[PDB]
């Protein structure tokens, strides 16, 4: 039907630009929040985390 | 080995006074005064906690310290604790401990306080004038300076 | 929307428009109806191209997929204006991730 | 790929350093003299820091041995930011400034593309007002 | 070929060196003195870090022995980037600005 | 050698004492005496496990350790145990050991340790704040950032 | 940690010798090889020259 | 909204602090209750030590 041929599209579209999507999502992120891109470890210790 | 009178025993046998090694026989009150000396010399060792940790327990003032007590040290503090108590004691039968006993009572110590040292090596927290960089989250919590130490 | 574009463009790399047709009534463009240019956020995860084309204008691709990503009252504003149920609540890939935390 | 994608590794190198050294600033101990509890038994009160005093007295004597040895003063040596990091920081701002270039107007590819975008849109908008 | 095909050794060893000595820089372990556990017994919070004492005292006598010896105090080299490595940096830089020339 | 009386044996006949190179025979309670000696030197070398390990099992409380008991060491570390053993004893018997024997007792604990000296020589990982860099395909893992020690 | 701790007495003998600490010496790329770079560099560009 | 302009928003809210004169005028003139003291989310914060 109209769609499955609509989501086997998007599916491939998205499958096929999937990690130049990430690196300018983490480029965005980098230049308009901040330069720490720690999801993790920014809660395992408290530490100077400077930006500059 | 298991109690103070152990500790005590094992201490003079070491500086070759009163052991089966040489058919000599013990006294009383040997085992009394080197019982008192090995409990100063704990109590000077532990400082109520500001020292050495070494699992000593240490008889109530009801009490005075027996020969027949357990000591509570660690299996690995006995050694130490009964060549330092003979270098003690040696003073008390006109003897100087030989340089084996001192060594090894030095040894024994520096032992002793290795866990210890390594347990109070704890760094300080940040300063109180710290600032907590804007790549800290929490940054958003109000939390722009360290919390005081 | 221009100019994010272009800030899109410096920074990330991609950017994106989109041309939509309306009715207006009072001053119209031509034949009652008007021509605006609204902008694209995040046109690297928001427009999917198709995977075929190989053209920078895009020009080849023969479909194209944008993600909205909208509030409650936006999600009936958007049923009102498309004659959507507003009751069914809509889901789709998450363009956006949450690596910040994000209240 | 924007201009911002290639200095990432830079940027980060930096704000790492540029914290190890802050934290080396905050967390090391300051320089003070290094003195035997008998050096200055009576005269803590000396050394506190006050300014009511032209001396700074020390014990001579102790008791059971001669006079107190007095090894030279050692003093904590001062915090350092060690010439690795300064040097590493410094390469690592020349490495973005390099980089952060869009290649030198320096910003004319981009503006080739955007007037390809802009070429694209009066496209659409001519099948637009052929259309409505 | 082109001109970024010849200038890919040059390129390839500034990364190497940099990661080096990025490596060198953060896996060093930085300045602090040398201690015996006895020096300091019962003087460890003194050298915490802390600012509340204008001293730093250490431990005179021991029990078995004469006084301490308290030879001098070291510390770890500073973590230094060796200078082979700085100049190589330098060289390899030079090296693709010399090739990376069309004309 | 084969068992804890055999360490001691060994020791004594190192030092001169009870050995049948010299037609002197052995006491009781002296191999009781080294045995104890035995256990807490190495408890105190073992330090629960933190110091040298040389695979010395240690008799359980409930039993006090016996002659009998096999050491259980590798066939690469009697010889230190024994050399090192005749050297704490020898004061017990009014004896200093030999310059030979104090040599050979360093040498073998050197060599004991040697070997868990190279295992603990263990680098730390990279630190929480070190960035991975872009030549890692794992940073499209949103893996940016090393993790915590 | 804010110390590094060492070892002071050994069992066998009195205490630790300790003898001041020695690091091993950091690469150089000798001088020789930075010279004779140079003297070849500025060789290539002297005969590189077609008038 | 999604426009600098802030023309796409369908709708906008304004917080008015105002000190009790001020409310009684802010009543007066736009025909209010002034007994009545109003109240809403707090825009500000007491970072600072005011008085």
């Amino acid at each position: 039907n109209r769609l499955e041929s609509i989501l086997s599209r998007f599916d491939a579209d998205w499958t096929a630009s999937d990690e130049a999507r990430r690196e300018a999502k983490n480029d965005l992120f980098f230049s308009r929040v901040s330069q720490w891109d720690d999801w993790l470890s920014q809660y395992t210790t408290l530490q100077y985390r400077g930006q500059f | 080995i298991k109690t103070k009178g152990d500790l005590v025993r094992a201490a003079l046998r070491k500086l070759g006074v009163a052991s089966d090694a040489t058919l000599t026989d013990v006294e009383p009150q040997s085992m009394q005064d080197a019982v008192d000396d090995l409990e100063a010399m704990m109590a000077e060792w532990y400082q109520d906690g500001k020292g050495i940790i070494t699992g000593y327990v240490f008889s109530d003032d009801e009490n005075p310290p027996a020969e027949g007590d357990d000591h509570g040290l660690r299996s690995s503090a006995v050694s130490a604790v009964f060549h330092n108590l003979a270098c003690r004691i040696a003073p008390d039968y006109a003897l100087e401990a030989t340089a084996k006993i001192i060594a090894t009572a030095k040894y024994g110590k520096e032992l002793l306080y290795k866990q210890t040292a390594i347990s109070r090596a704890k760094r300080a927290p940040y300063p109180s004038r710290m600032p907590t960089g804007s790549g800290n989250s929490f940054a958003n919590l109000n939390e722009w300076h360290y919390f005081p130490g | 929307a221009v100019n994010i574009a272009v800030r899109e463009q410096i920074e990330a790399g991609v950017g994106a428009w989109r041309l939509v047709t309306d009715y207006e009534d009072q001053s119209p463009t031509s034949n009652n109806q008007v021509i605006r240019r609204e902008p694209i956020h995040s046109a690297c995860s928001h427009v999917i191209w198709d995977s075929n084309s190989k053209l920078m204008d895009k020009s080849d691709a023969r479909h194209c997929t944008v993600i909205h990503s909208m509030s409650q009252n936006g999600w009936e504003d958007f049923a009102e204006k498309y004659d959507l149920d507003a009751d069914d609540i809509p889901s789709f890939q998450n363009p956006n991730d949450w690596v910040f935390p994000w209240l | 790929e924007g201009v911002v994608r290639l200095t990432k590794d830079g940027q980060r190198l930096r704000n790492m350093i540029m914290s190890f050294n802050a934290d080396i600033v905050a967390r090391t101990p300051k320089k003070k003299p290094f003195f035997w509890p008998e050096q200055i038994a009576g005269f803590e009160h000396m050394y506190d820091g006050n300014d009511d005093y032209p001396y700074y007295l020390l014990n001579r004597t102790d008791e059971n041995s001669g006079d107190l040895p007095t090894q030279p003063l050692a003093y904590y040596e001062n915090p350092e930011v060690p010439q690795a990091n300064a040097y590493m920081l410094e390469a690592a701002t020349s490495a973005v400034k390099e980089v952060a270039t869009l290649g030198v107007l320096e910003t004319y590819v981009f503006q080739d593309n955007l007037a390809t975008a802009m070429r694209r849109d009066g496209e659409i908008y001519q099948s637009i007002v052929n259309d409505i």
